RNA sequence: UUGAGUGCAGAAGAGGAGAGUGGAAUUCCAUGUGUAGCGGUGAAAUGCGUAGAUAUAUGGAGGAACACCAGUGGCGAAGGCGGCUCUCUGGUCUGUAACUGACGCUGAGGCUCGAAAGCGUGGGGAGCAAACAGGAUUAGAUACCCUGGUAGUCCACGCCGUAAACGAUGAGUGCUAAGUGUUGGAGGGUUUCCGCCCUUCAGUGCUGCAGCAAACGCAUUAAGCACUCCGCCUGGGGAGU
């Protein structure tokens, strides 16, 4: 019942389109259950590769709490 | 056929202007040598980070997409200089599709 | 003296002790107290009150120097992080800021035994 | 191992004819030319365990259709085996 | 040409080996502040501290495991595999129906793989911890509790070949009501369907009918109905001696 996020056609993460990638994180840092953001099942993977590969180019935070 | 590539490094702000782009021309080259098809480079944006690295908090954001066969070293070769560089922060070679 | 009047409280209580530190923003150590000093021994020193006595023997200290507002650090997972804080704002500070720092790790130590009692 | 250029280039050189992609014959000389990049592997990674198993079945697959390739005709298993070089 | 296999078109994955790399945390070290305690228990003690401790702030070092995503989810023949990126590499599934024409199944001896503990040779050593030491409780405590700590735990190449190595359920293949979720697909209608509905393939869980079972229960993922090939058993001890 909860849409998917990708209504709007998308297809490649990239990696790098922080906007597009801020829904998901926690508002203290962390990542997003899907049960709670209601995403899909491959959706689910490729979306944490992607953070992941972010969290050391510097793009994205590992701890914001200070 | 031939893979497909991305990469992205950081490079300082205390650069001066000619230094960077003697930099960039010599990469493109050692690119080049080794059987690289150089297509394009770019500046992505000039940004701070989340975090510092070393002694920084900002850095410029340079790009280069290149497409290369499998065995050809013209990576081994440019992560052999610039993990051993100065002026280089990071970099991330990713597979592009 | 020097009357610096801005600076951080720590706080760090174990579940058998307590203990809370003032000093400035860097900071240097001003004033800190705790229920190991104030008297209490052993099998107390883990209560919601030695807590109390311990946040008011430092901070009736503390703000002579010269000292307003301050911010406060919170570790150690016990029984005086409640009291503690109130207990700074009972005796005339101005508790602002609250953050809890405890430390986590991503799963690098091995942890002792359990205990088989 | 092989990608599909050299695997579509052999499979005429042996092709009974057009379109022989069963044909004991050519699945034989694939699986050969398989194997001995296998084996390359093998030797460079010598502890790959959960690759070598898949040698192992390739090559008794082999096996297997070389010996109903013998008991249907000798002229073409003898005449292969010459074209192959193999059977120690 | 239906079983098997190959071609052509697509799909997912903590499947494996090699090469580098990231942050958080614990600890040792350097320095600033800083004053009498810290830590531990059912209660206490041993212990570290006024040669300035715990705390606290800055930087450095080193080894190890990968927080959240994490799910009766995924992959592997089993043992098992979870930070990131790259080079080499195996297997499975759905579609099409080009192609060979039964090429199949099982499989004594043989060969390969094989958790943890253990041995050898050379490295490495942060935490944790058999042995050991000290402190406690006890009639006694060479144990449970506390403070330390050596081999080991990690890396390379060899060795050994064992677990309640478990679903205590050998493998191939075909037939016999339903309902309900979930991973990966291919088709058809509605269609912005990429948000519904219908058909089908493959795994994966719970309930349940015939049938079976000494009961407990199992039931398309049979412990039902049947054929083929393998292994094993015949009272408990003596003894896997």
């Amino acid at each position: 019942k909860v849409d998917y996020i990708a209504a709007n056609h998308i297809e490649y993460i990239d990696y790098k389109d922080t906007e597009l990638l801020k829904r998901f994180i926690s508002e203290r840092g962390k990542i997003l259950p899907r049960r709670v953001t209601g995403t899909g099942a491959k959706n689910q993977r490729k979306l944490t590769i992607a953070i992941k590969r972010a969290r050391i180019m510097g793009l994205l935070p590992f701890v914001s709490d200070e | 056929q031939d893979t497909k590539y991305e990469i992205m490094y950081i490079i300082r702000p205390n650069i001066d202007e000619e230094a960077k782009t003697a930099l960039v021309e010599r990469f493109d080259t050692i690119l080049k040598d080794n059987g690289a098809e150089v297509i394009e480079s770019k500046d992505w944006e000039k940004r701070r980070l989340a975090y510092e690295m070393n002694g920084f908090r900002e850095g410029i954001y340079h790009i280069v997409n290149v497409t290369s066969p499998s065995t050809a070293g013209a990576i081994n070769e440019f992560d052999r200089l610039a993990k051993i560089n100065d002026d280089i922060i990071r970099h991330m070679i990713v597979k592009v599709e | 003296k020097k009357n610096i009047e801005s600076g951080v409280a720590h706080i760090h209580s174990t579940f058998n002790n307590t203990i809370v530190m003032i000093t400035d923003t860097h900071g240097n150590a001003l004033a800190w107290s705790s229920a190991g000093s104030l008297g209490f021994k052993g099998s107390k020193k883990s209560t919601p009150f030695a807590a109390q006595m311990a946040a008011e023997a430092a901070t009736k200290v503390a703000m002579e120097h010269g000292l307003k507002t301050v911010d406060v650090t919170v570790k150690g997972p016990g029984s005086g992080r409640e009291a503690a804080i109130r207990s700074l704002q009972a005796t005339g500070l101005e508790v602002t800021a609250i953050r809890d720092v405890t430390p986590v790790p991503h799963n690098g130590c091995r942890p002792p035994k359990r205990r088989r009692v | 191992a092989i990608s599909q250029e050299r695997k579509n280039e052999i499979i005429k050189e042996y092709a009974r004819h057009e379109g022989d992609t069963g044909s004991p014959e050519v699945q034989i000389a694939v699986l050969t030319e398989d194997i001995n990049q296998l084996n390359e592997h093998a030797r460079t990674h010598k502890k790959d365990h959960h690759s070598y198993r898949g040698l192992m079945k390739k090559i008794g697959h082999r096996r297997n259709l070389l010996a109903y390739l013998r008991k249907t005709d000798i002229q073409r298993y003898r005449e292969l085996i010459q074209r192959l070089g193999l059977r120690r």
